[PDB]
């Protein structure tokens, strides 16, 4: 079916790719290629997926080398500069060795590559084709509920400032 | 063989251009009408333009508002500037441009709302008819018609 | 300030002139009988002297020892509305001059007999002319660029060597 | 208006008289209504 | 060949009779100058809006919400607005309401293209218009009452502003 | 024969009806002179500005923008009273509008040098108002009557400012006689 | 065929699309005049001049040298601190630079912008090439625009761009 | 070169060398100077035609 | 003053320059008369045709030169 009834199908969204229900009211898939689309669909929802388990365990548990701050975003601004950077130059090394030093829309995707595999497998878990389609949506519905999720715990902590299972109890509503 | 003012260059002796394009009448909402390239007014036309206008309105809401919104103990809110918002990681520079520096309302002393007019930015609006009619005034009111009765009534 | 010089709104000299000044037209004004049009027409110089000489002392000029306005032209800021703002201003004009009267040229080589349209100029066609030079930068750079403006040596005479 | 006359005043002689009276006025007036003018003003 | 409604002028020539609550009535001939879909779409988002506000404007006289008079007070009607702007629920409000008009300017500039009715944005999720009879009696019916209700968020709206009682109070106070 | 606006003159060269609001009137024959395509751009030109100019005159009386700066009900005063660098953007962005609206076609030796190019038709039409056949000419007749209306309209009000040094609505509520 | 950067003009005749910065965009027609491999030369070394500056202005507001900790975060206090011993060194640095440039330009036949600086080999894979040409030319132009920026804001209000953009000095 | 062509003057010591003329008459006998061009510019004797060899005219 | 009259010396020495430049490259010929080498240095004229042919030779450019020496010494 159709996400929008009162629009007609977006022509580029062909339903081979998973959790297309046709939702592109704004026509992106009209003037970008879709597996530059995918690729960064697929990468903004697992950052956001691991920055959830994150938001949801940084609250909690502190490792004893740093020094935990009162809520997981500030937890951010009490690290040594020197580890941010550390940890920023390491993403950038995956980033640069798991595209085969192709980091563009021009020359991503040249050699047939599909959008979201990089080869990352390690645990079986990829020979049954029918687990691997229900496994490809499974991700990318878990990836845009915790882009969504991300976005609403990072918000509410920057404004609360408490944590999420913190502001799950005791509720202060804005007055 | 050369009127005043005809804007024909070879009427002139000017250097003409000798390519002159048909006009077509494909027209877009923000945009002119005019010669453009093959698949233009298909991918960049009204349809285009009233969805980025919309998008811009929409994405323009929290821009106005902008700051550091905190809760304090009584359930109440303080805004603060981004000026403020402070990284540990890029040396002596502590401040750094936030999205308040592309659109600087305080800067100005431009009371900023989602739909760009605030409270201390209102439109004023005022009568300039000063609370008096047209004619047959007595007062501080002196109109047209009355200085023209005045004049016939003499 | 600049080379030594003083502004004019401070210095004693260019008061001394402007006393001097309104005493000499005040000595002439001492012979006529108030509302005589000679008494009016000498109090208007007065005035206007005055407004000149407060206007020139608010300005920022820099002034000699002699008691006159001295111009600074080496290209810096705080003096370029002294030399560099009027000169663009003529330099807006003339380069729309000759280039409307170039157009004119390039229009009368066009005409059945040239001459006449040299001695009797066509108007409303200088008109136009003359209303097209207010572009005259652009338009003058696009005809160097196309090869419209600059004539090859081949075809230009000269003399024998 | 008869055209051998206004081809007559579209002789140079009277163009340029009257175009150089009509400039010295624009000049006249400019410094009658904005006097004393050494400078652009800042 | 001439308008129903007014019957000595002529029928304009972009109404047909097709639309909902068609008459003939365009003497100054606006639909000579816009599109009709543009204006039939215009037409039925004033009316929703309109009937909308109408019956708020009822339901805030007759009751409030648990904890709306706290916040606001004895302000009622447009009186509210500026309150309400200082507080954060109407910026909520516009910014779900362009949200939605984001894809109501998508739909607006299909329809211009010409491919989908001036307010058809096909939301019947009870499924009242199963037979096509039916959709042209809650057509024509929608379309008066989106008029009448203009007509009456008007007249309550500025009689608000001459008394300041408010459409059932003003009926309940002369 | 004769021009029917002024009918003990001749009826101008060139001037056929079908232009709109042609009525003959052009006793002093500029279109005999100039051309017809660069008088009715610049007849439209000055008359939209005017529109423009007279609508502005009487709505900033009655609505202005917040600040200090824009609360002069006079226009004349207005005009100085506002920010500097603002009116100076706007003067760019006015000759942007010129340079980029004409195509780089601006003076009277290359503006209708196309043949598709029409007297007053920029390509300007942003709600596409000008879709119907028959509205057309009724439509042009209209805008230059409205223009024409308004170039006298605010040759008016900006002298008659300069009269009475007020603003045009409360001159109108508090006349004094010359 | 018309230019497609402005579309109500014929396309320029002496650029085509081979060039990686290529958009159809000669108004003035500066192309039919010089010799188009020079002006692609030289706004190739002026957009790298200014990635560097454009860069290099920014640079030292977030940290400087041990030796120049001492400097002014304005460049054009900056510029007059360092003696001319400092600047001597880097004009002949640059001269060392430029001395492969001239034997290229005047007396080679390369590519414009190729001064044989590939160590990484970028450029091997086609579309990466092509990608890395275009965006060469086009965060050069940026580079320039912005260090223009820098350099005016600077002359205007004496301090670094982060500087003048979080103290909001926006008006002279 | 032929009747009613333009040419250009490659006489070094002619008022009008690399000006463009009209031919007006090319002598088939054995003149030296056999092609007549006539000018658009007189020279300053008042002249506007003069006679020159083949190879002092060239086709533009 | 002092500004003044060096632009003024700086007119009267490239007007000087302008005379003798122009008497010294154009001493072998010009459009008037392309054969002077064949008349020598020093000459009265060419005659009244041509327009007239006063002061043509470049001795007379010197002639002309010296006055404006003079001036610019002066
Ligand atoms: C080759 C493997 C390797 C080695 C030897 C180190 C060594 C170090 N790391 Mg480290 N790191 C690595 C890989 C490595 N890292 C990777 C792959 C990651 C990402 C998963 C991290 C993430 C990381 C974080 C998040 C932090 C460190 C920190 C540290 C420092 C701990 C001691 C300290 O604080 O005193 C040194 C104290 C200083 C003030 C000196 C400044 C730090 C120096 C300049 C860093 C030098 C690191 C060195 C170049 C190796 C980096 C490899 C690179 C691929 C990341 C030490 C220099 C901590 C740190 O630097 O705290 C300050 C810290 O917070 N690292
Ligand atoms: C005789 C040689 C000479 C020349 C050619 C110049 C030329 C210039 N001087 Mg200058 N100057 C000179 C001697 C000279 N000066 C001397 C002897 C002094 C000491 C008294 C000065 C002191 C001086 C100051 C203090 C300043 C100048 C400035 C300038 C520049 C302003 C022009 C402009 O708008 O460009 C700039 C605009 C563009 C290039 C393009 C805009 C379009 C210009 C390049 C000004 C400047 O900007 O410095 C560079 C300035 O502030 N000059
Ligand atoms: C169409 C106008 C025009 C143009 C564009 C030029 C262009 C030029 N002249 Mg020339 N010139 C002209 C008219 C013109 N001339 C006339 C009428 C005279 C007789 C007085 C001269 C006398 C003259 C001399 C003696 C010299 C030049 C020189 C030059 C060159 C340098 C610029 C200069 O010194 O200007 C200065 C111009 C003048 C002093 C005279 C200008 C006279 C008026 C103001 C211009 C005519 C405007 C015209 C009436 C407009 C009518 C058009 C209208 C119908 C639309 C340049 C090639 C100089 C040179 O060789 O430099 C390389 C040089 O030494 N010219
Ligand atoms: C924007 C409108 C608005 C505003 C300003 C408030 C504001 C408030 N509500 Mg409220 N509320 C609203 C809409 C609103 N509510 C709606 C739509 C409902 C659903 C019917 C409720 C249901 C509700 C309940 C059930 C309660 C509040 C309560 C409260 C107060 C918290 C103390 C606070 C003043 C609490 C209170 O103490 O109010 C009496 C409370 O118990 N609200
Ligand atoms: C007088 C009220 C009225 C009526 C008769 C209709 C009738 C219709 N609407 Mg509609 N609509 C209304 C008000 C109304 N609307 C308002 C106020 C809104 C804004 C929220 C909308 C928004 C809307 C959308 C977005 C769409 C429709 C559609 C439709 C059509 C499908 C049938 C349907 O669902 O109607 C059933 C309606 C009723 C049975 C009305 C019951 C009235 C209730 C009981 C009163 C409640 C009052 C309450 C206190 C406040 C039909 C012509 C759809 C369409 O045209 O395409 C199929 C469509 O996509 N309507
Ligand atoms: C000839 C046109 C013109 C000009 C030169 C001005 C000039 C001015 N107006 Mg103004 N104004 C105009 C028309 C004009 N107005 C019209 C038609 C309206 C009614 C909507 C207004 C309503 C208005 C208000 C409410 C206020 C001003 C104010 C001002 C002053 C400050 C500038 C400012 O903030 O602009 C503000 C400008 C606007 C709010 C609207 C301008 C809309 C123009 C006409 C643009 C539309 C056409 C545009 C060129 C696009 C066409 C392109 C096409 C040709 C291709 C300044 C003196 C302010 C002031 O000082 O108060 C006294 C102020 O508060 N104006
Ligand atoms: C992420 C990219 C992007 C954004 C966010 C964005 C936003 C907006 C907004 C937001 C408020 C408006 C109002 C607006 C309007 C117009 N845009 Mg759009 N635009 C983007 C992309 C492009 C490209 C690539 C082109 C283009 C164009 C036009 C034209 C054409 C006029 C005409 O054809 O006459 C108009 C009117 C085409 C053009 O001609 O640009 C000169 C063109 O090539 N746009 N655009
Ligand atoms: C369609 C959609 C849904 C829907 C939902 C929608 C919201 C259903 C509701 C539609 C409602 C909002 C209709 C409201 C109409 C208002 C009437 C015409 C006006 C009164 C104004 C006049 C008489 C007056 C006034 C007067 C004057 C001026 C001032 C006063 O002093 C006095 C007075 C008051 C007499 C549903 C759930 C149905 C299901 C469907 O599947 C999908
Ligand atoms: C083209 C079209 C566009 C449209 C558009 C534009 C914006 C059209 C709207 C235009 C406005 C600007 C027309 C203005 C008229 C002003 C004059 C008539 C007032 C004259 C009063 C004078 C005569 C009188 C005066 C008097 C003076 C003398 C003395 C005083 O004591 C009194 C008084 C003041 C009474 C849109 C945007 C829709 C898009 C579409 O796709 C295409
Ligand atoms: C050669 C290549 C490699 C190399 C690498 C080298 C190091 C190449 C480095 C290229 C670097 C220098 C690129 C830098 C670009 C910066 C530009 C785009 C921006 C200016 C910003 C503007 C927009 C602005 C600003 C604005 C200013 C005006 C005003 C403010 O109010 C606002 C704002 C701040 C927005 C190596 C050596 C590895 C070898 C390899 O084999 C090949
Ligand atoms: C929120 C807010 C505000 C606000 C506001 C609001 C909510 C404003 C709402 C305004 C509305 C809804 C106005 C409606 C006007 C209707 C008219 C004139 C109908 C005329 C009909 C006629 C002439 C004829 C009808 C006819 C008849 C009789 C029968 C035949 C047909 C026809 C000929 C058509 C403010 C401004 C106070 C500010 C505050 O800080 C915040
Ligand atoms: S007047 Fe002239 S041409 Fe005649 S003889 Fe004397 S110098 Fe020669």
């Amino acid at each position: 079916d159709n996400a929008m009834p009162f629009l007609e199908g977006p022509p580029k969204l062909d339903g081979s790719l998973a959790g297309d229900v046709g939702f592109d009211p704004v026509g992106f898939s009209n003037y970008f290629d879709i597996r530059w689309l995918r690729e960064a669909e697929l990468k903004h929802g697992r950052v956001c997926m691991l920055g959830v388990t994150g938001l949801l365990v940084q609250e909690a548990i502190c490792l004893p080398q740093f020094a935990n701050g009162k809520t997981p975003v500030d937890d951010f601004f009490v690290v040594p500069a020197a580890g941010l950077w550390q940890v920023f130059f390491t993403i950038g090394a995956v980033e640069f060795f798991s595209n085969g030093f192709k980091l563009t829309p021009g020359d991503m995707f040249s050699e047939g590559r599909e959008a979201g595999d990089l080869g990352f497998d390690p645990l079986g878990c990829g020979k049954n084709p029918d687990a691997l389609a229900r496994r490809r949506l499974v991700e990318v519905k878990n990836g845009r509920l915790a882009m969504i999720a991300f976005g609403g715990m990072l918000h509410q902590q920057l404004l609360t400032g408490q944590g999420t299972l913190e502001q799950l109890a005791n509720f202060k509503a804005i007055n | 063989a050369a009127v005043g003012f005809s804007g024909v260059p070879s009427q002139f002796g000017r250097p003409e251009s000798g390519v002159y394009p048909a006009e077509p009448s494909e027209q877009t909402f923000l945009g002119m009408r005019g010669p453009r390239a093959p698949g233009h007014r298909e991918n960049f036309g009204g349809k285009h333009t009233a969805t980025m206008l919309a998008i811009a309105a929409l994405l323009w809401q929290p821009v106005s508002e902008a700051g550091m919104y905190r809760m304090q103990g009584d359930g109440s809110l303080t805004k603060t500037s981004f000026n403020e918002f402070e990284v540990p990681g890029f040396g002596n520079a502590k401040k750094v441009p936030t999205i308040e520096s592309l659109f600087p309302f305080s800067s100005k002393g431009f009371d900023a709302s989602p739909v760009l007019f605030g409270k201390n930015s209102m439109i004023v609006v005022e009568d300039p008819r000063d609370g008096c009619g047209a004619y047959a005034n007595s007062g501080s009111c002196h109109t047209f018609l009355d200085e023209i009765g005045d004049a016939l009534k003499a | 300030d600049v080379a030594g010089l003083t502004p004019c709104g401070e210095s004693k000299e260019f008061a001394r002139r402007l006393d001097g000044s309104v005493k000499k037209l005040q000595t002439r004004l001492k012979k006529y009988e108030a509302g005589t049009p000679p008494a009016l027409a000498l109090q208007k110089q007065i005035d206007k002297t005055k407004n000149r000489f407060d206007r020139y002392g608010k300005a920022g000029l820099l002034c000699g020892t002699d008691g006159l306005p001295h111009l600074i032209a080496d290209g810096r800021w705080s003096h370029s509305g002294e030399f560099v703002i009027p000169g663009l201003f003529f330099l807006y004009v003339a380069g729309w001059i000759g280039w409307v009267g170039r157009s004119y040229v390039l229009f009368a080589r066009t005409a059945d007999k040239p001459t006449e349209k040299e001695i009797i100029i066509d108007v409303p066609v200088a008109l136009s002319f003359v209303s097209t030079g207010f572009i005259w930068p652009f338009s003058a750079f696009k005809e160097f660029t196309s090869g419209n403006l600059i004539v090859p040596a081949d075809e230009i005479t000269v003399s024998p060597r | 208006m008869d055209s051998n006359f206004l081809k007559y005043l579209s002789t140079a002689p009277v163009l340029f008289t009257v175009w150089l009276s009509f400039t010295a006025s624009f000049i006249i007036e400019a410094n009658r209504f904005f006097p004393d003018m050494l400078y652009f003003p800042m | 060949a001439m308008s129903d409604s007014v019957p000595f002028l002529k029928q304009p020539e972009a109404l047909d009779g097709s639309m909902a609550g068609d008459v003939g009535f365009d003497p100054l001939g606006f639909s000579s100058i816009g599109d009709i879909n543009f204006l039939r779409e215009a037409e039925l988002k004033h009316g929703r809006i309109a009937m909308l506000a109408a019956a708020g404007s009822i339901a805030q006289d007759i009751f409030t919400f648990p904890g709306v008079s706290k916040v606001v007070g004895t302000a009622k009607m447009t009186g509210v607005h500026d309150i309400l702007v200082k507080q954060g629920a109407m910026g909520q409000l516009l910014l779900w309401l362009s949200f939605l008009e984001v894809f109501g300017t998508i739909a607006l500039l299909e329809t211009l293209d010409g491919k989908r009715a001036p307010g058809d944005f096909k939301f019947d999720p009870l499924n009242f218009s199963k037979n096509p009879e039916t959709f042209k009696r809650y057509q024509l019916a929608e379309i008066k009452n989106g008029r009448l209700a203009m007509m009456g968020v008007g007249g309550m709206v500025h009689g608000y502003f001459i008394t300041g009682k408010g459409p059932l109070e003003l009926l309940g106070n002369f | 024969a004769k021009s029917k606006a002024v009918p003990f003159l001749s009826q101008p060269e060139a001037l056929d009806g079908s232009m709109a609001g042609d009525v003959g009137f052009d006793p002093f024959g500029f279109s005999s002179n100039f051309d017809l395509k660069w008088l009715r751009e610049a007849e439209l030109k000055h008359g939209r500005i005017c529109m423009l100019a007279a609508t502005g005159c009487l709505v900033q009386e009655v609505v202005h923008l917040p600040g200090e700066a824009f609360s002069q009900k006079m226009a004349l005063n207005a005009w100085a009273a506002a920010p500097r660098g603002g009116m100076i953007s706007i003067l760019v962005a006015i000759g942007l509008i010129e340079l980029i609206s004409n195509r780089f076609a601006l003076t009277a030796t290359d503006m209708f040098a196309n043949p598709n190019r029409v007297p007053g038709d920029l390509g300007f039409d942003p709600l596409s108002l000008g879709g119907n056949g028959a509205n057309r000419a009724r439509m042009e007749l209209a805008e230059i009557t409205h223009g024409r209306a308004a170039m006298m309209g605010f040759s008016g009000m900006v002298h008659q400012m300069l009269v009475s040094k007020q603003a045009p609505i409360e001159q109108l509520m508090h006349f004094k006689a010359v | 065929e018309m230019s497609e950067a402005i579309p109500f003009l014929p396309k320029p005749a002496n650029i085509d699309a081979s060039m990686p910065g290529y958009s159809g965009f000669d108004p003035l027609g500066f192309s039919d005049y010089y010799n188009v491999k020079w002006m692609q030369e030289a706004e190739i070394k002026h957009g790298r001049i200014c990635m560097l500056a454009a860069l290099g202005m920014m640079f030292p507001e977030f940290g400087t040298l041990p030796q120049f900790s001492s400097f002014s975060t304005n460049p054009l206090e900056a510029f007059y601190q360092v003696g001319p011993a400092g600047w001597g060194q880097i004009l002949l640095f640059i001269g060392v630079l430029e001395s492969f440039s001239y034997e290229k330009v005047f007396y080679g036949d390369s590519a414009p912008g190729d001064l044989g600086f590939d160590p990484l080999r970028m450029s091997s894979n086609a579309a990466s090439a092509k990608h890395y040409a275009r965006a060469e030319v086009m965060n050069g132009r940026l580079a320039m625009i912005g260090f223009s920026g820098m350099l005016h804001h600077a002359i205007l209000t004496k301090q670094g761009p982060i500087t003048q953009i979080v103290e909001q000095n926006f008006v002279p | 070169v032929k009747r009613g062509s333009k040419v250009r003057i490659l006489r070094k010591e002619s008022y009008w060398y690399q000006d463009i003329g009209t031919v007006a008459t090319i002598d088939t006998s054995g003149i030296r100077y056999p092609v007549v061009v006539r000018f658009e510019k007189v020279s300053y004797s008042g002249v506007n035609t003069n006679n020159f060899s083949l190879d002092e005219v060239v086709e533009v | 003053g002092d500004f003044l009259i060096h632009h003024a010396i700086a007119l009267a020495l490239h007007t000087t320059t302008l005379i003798l430049v122009k008497g010294a490259l154009d001493a072998r010929g010009s459009k008037l008369m392309p054969d002077k080498k064949d008349f020598g240095y020093s000459f009265p004229c060419d005659g009244p045709g041509r327009g007239g042919t006063c002061d043509i030779s470049a001795w007379d450019a010197f002639y002309l030169s010296m006055f404006w020496m003079l001036n610019t010494i002066g």
